């Protein structure tokens, strides 16, 4: 109410995915 | 013995030690369960998994960094931060599946967090909106996939350091990286300086581009010459006095604390390390000082 | 003088301290109850 | 005048001085808000009332003394203890019944602090985790309350010894905390057995491996003191400086609560050392050749003070005295 | 209420309240007789009178602050200083002239030291080795001597500040000492340039560099081709330079983008020297080498005071009544 | 309370210190001109 | 095998041209603290006297003011800021620093002919003369003894005084038993009581080396302990308050010793 | 200031040096 938060929620969970960028430049 | 064998066991020693798939899938799992935890009390808040675990760095022993994110201003890390974790660190004990809590008093507050259960052989570091570990951690991570040949370097430039009583994890990272952009061998380019409006600062950290890809001498160099290279580098090139390392320009800088002064994008034992591998080629000579 | 009257407010260097709370939440009530055990020991005209 | 005549005089005196209901209660509501405004940063803590305000031995005038409990191990107080206590001067520094504070080096780092009315005449000194401060406070307390005598004679010798200048809290070395202990050793070692050694007779109430959360604080003590004192509250005051005027020797003895007796100065615990020549062992875990000249007033004003007190048994003739 | 009886009662106040020759002088003498008790510890040292005692910015009731120098090498202040101020109060204790001792905690340790009388309405802030304090008192005592307007217009901007409740030495960043950066900034970059960047223009003098034992502390400042057009600058009177102080901190400076740099002689964006934080919010450069959300409460307070200190003067230039205000709730 | 108001004067276990004692004696007495500098630019009525 | 630990042994230790040019030093500095002290007298003690030093060991001093007990805390410091001040206008001496310790030193660097040796002076501390007094007649009841310290020493290397303490602890005490309790067998030569300047520095005392270096490695890896065992040499036995009482007044150090012994 | 005279002594301390002497070999 008196301090202003924001939302983070979908932010967090999208953040996850630079895993997936780093296995898609892992030589196998 | 000889360079390709050095280079295929550099590979296969960064194989053996780098964090298995199965231990990433096992952290975003209890990390959405400290989430369901902490949502009660910041609904609006956001639990960005940070640090090695995410930037294609990471062994499988290490530490989970989280960042929980509740507001975009800046929280100050004197007062408010130490507030929040507290806020965190009543609510984790009563808890079953959290064990132990420690509040760390340091520059950046941390609340450290020991597991039970299936968990208990991951430690969490928690810490309360500094996002400047978000934008690092983005950075590294374009950094680890930009090139094959980073993360492996890496993986036995970190060991090296341990079993050689050398210095953080994040500290060689970036000496690794500098490296890699002002070396004999140009692997990287500046990133910052190159993606400029994609790596800028300035940026809301909910614009963070997560899945964007980035858009000839250097394959020639092998893993072993890098490493070579690397202590190389650091034996006989870098002053660890005239110079400091910046990242935001791939560039080494004048100094004008620590050994290395290593600006953050957001010596005999280098010596005797250059002499051992450039001579024998032999990295079980190497890791067994 | 530029050194003030109180310590630095900012950083100021400090080395990391590692805190595991213990609870003494209630210890410090239960301690006050000493003041009457000094109320009992005291006699009204001796 | 009489023996009789002075021991009311030094119970009146007590009683004018000594530590109200009201101010006792009056410091436990400051305490109160006090924790309230620490707790967002330190939500397991506690905040014990230790010293003159609780052990019995306090003055209207006494200092709260504070004591913030955190953590089971120990805490650093050459460094980690300034950062705990620079931190809680941050957080108190927004509240608006607190006007002023000021960290300094005592024995340990201790943070003082000072009140917007109506609390203007209390002033607190807060140190960061330190339990020993709780343990002694423990002690002190049963020792003041074990006989109705102990609280009045330690009330007069304090306020002698600063009508006197020997017992001032601006001078290194002259407190009056020693003062208490020095009572205390002559009541169990002097002419007349007034005291016990509670930590001999009591190991299981007084152990230092004892958890301060866990300290008896309801229960008095179950019976050693024949009670045999016909010795009046007038004969202690005067044998106490008698004891310490003529039969006290500075340079062979020293002061063991702990140990319930006089060791020989040529021998874990630490020992202060009062004016610099009064080696006194704390409870709980070869002089400058300038002291000689306070050591010697020191001495004369004992030898004066038992003089004035044997002689004309005038309590008010006594706390007339002059400085040095 | 006519802006020449604004110019000479700041003037006049000034002269009720800065610091009297006779004061200096028993400051001096007491400073001697303590060299004296200490000397036997330490035979080579030298004891400064450092900050509001000589550097013109103080008034008859300044603390003598004193900077023992003992060596030319680092002495840490963490551990080591306290052992020295440690045995330097067991050395003082035996002065009869001494009256109590106490070691404070500030930004460095502190031996604070109360007198027999006559001394006894003299208080002391002893520093073991800090020579950042003597070029700093040395610095500023050239601000000080630079315009004949500087030390009156200090002297009742921290009077002001002190009724408002602003400036006040019992709570932590609530600074005098800031107070005079803040009016040298504002002489050296408000509407009149009354002050240059004296560490620029004459880095000779003040050199970080320099050895403090060879200051130069005797001579006039020669001239600079084009660095002051100090005629220019007395066109402006005392009264309006107060009035445009109180403006300036009230209405044009921006405390979340700008900070106050003395050394540089501006203001720079907040983007080896320690920065201060006035109340938390105003950061200021010393010139030698995210906010709690519980200050926003105190810095609306902050800066409402100026604005109405600003609207008053600049109505009434009436000192006396700007002098009445009452403190900060 | 047991802590008083002043640090331990008996040897408390400090680290010792290694002073190599430089003269600082007759700078100090130089310094105390300042006051000379202000009071030569103090007009006597402006 | 014994032999050659006598050759390192005859090959570091102080020579006696060495202790001659220290005395005359030492007599150097007596003639320019007399002005100031002229009833002190300057004890040479430490290794370069007691009979445990190398060439490269600093000449540890006291100078001795007072009959009574000298304050350490003030007097002392005092007392060596009155040499310093002296010393100050010597050209014989090249530098001087005060140490604030428990016992306050004035280390003293040399000029010209003596830059080798470096001077450590206390105020009036005689347990300083005594623990000399005493180690000195360690060092000399056994032929073995002073060896021994020389290679334990230089084995550190690639607190001294307290190997010695440990050496000589282990001659008392260990598997074979080269050294009494000097304390205890000639109690009144020993004593606490007696004035430094009657100690008996002139009348003897009234009634192998190769498996006693390996079997003090022995002694100290494997077979002392830290918390239930100390070193007293005051009484002959380890007892219990490395822990070690002076005659007058972690695991890697055990895997250290653990496997030297090896060898 | 009680000044006692260890001169002698200090002078008399000196000839420990040859107790070891006498013991070595
Ligand atoms: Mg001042
Ligand atoms: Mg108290």
């Amino acid at each position: 109410i008196d301090f202003r938060f924001d939302d983070y929620v979908e932010g967090a969970k999208r953040f996850d995915n630079l895993a997936n960028l780093i296995r898609s430049s892992t030589p196998t | 013995g000889a360079m390709d064998v050095l280079s295929e066991k550099i590979w296969d020693y960064h194989n053996k030690v780098s964090q298995t798939d199965e231990m990433l899938q096992r952290k975003l799992h209890l990390r959405d369960m400290l989430y369901t935890a902490i949502s009660p009390v910041f609904p609006l808040s956001g639990l960005y998994v940070v640090g090695s675990s995410l930037n294609g760095f990471g062994n499988n022993s290490s530490d989970m960094d989280l960042c929980l994110m509740i507001t975009n201003k800046d929280l100050d890390q004197k007062n408010d931060a130490v507030v929040v974790l507290n806020l965190i660190l009543s609510t984790l004990q009563y808890e079953k599946f959290v064990e132990s809590q420690k509040l760390i008093l340091a520059k950046v507050p941390i609340l450290r967090i020991n597991f039970a259960a299936p968990f208990d052989d991951i430690t969490v570091a928690l810490n309360a909106n500094n996002s400047v570990a978000i934008r690092n951690t983005h950075l590294l991570c374009y950094y680890s996939s930009y090139d094959w040949r980073v993360r492996p370097l890496v993986s036995v430039v970190k060991e090296w350091a341990k079993r050689k009583g050398i210095f953080t994890s994040y500290s060689l990272v970036l000496m690794v990286i500098h490296f890699l952009q002002c070396g004999p061998t140009k692997v990287l380019p500046n990133l910052q300086q190159s993606y400029p409006n994609r790596f800028s600062n300035k940026v809301d950290v909910r614009t963070l581009n997560v899945t964007m890809a980035l858009e000839s001498l250097s394959e020639k160099t092998t893993l072993g010459e890098l490493l070579i290279g690397f202590l190389d580098y650091y034996a006989n090139e870098f002053n660890y006095d005239r110079d400091a390392i910046s990242i935001r320009q791939g560039r080494r800088v004048e100094r004008a604390w620590r050994c290395v002064c290593i600006e953050e994008p957001f010596k005999k034992a280098f010596r005797e390390a250059h002499g051992e591998l450039q001579h024998n080629h032999d990295l079980d000579k190497l890791m067994e000082c």
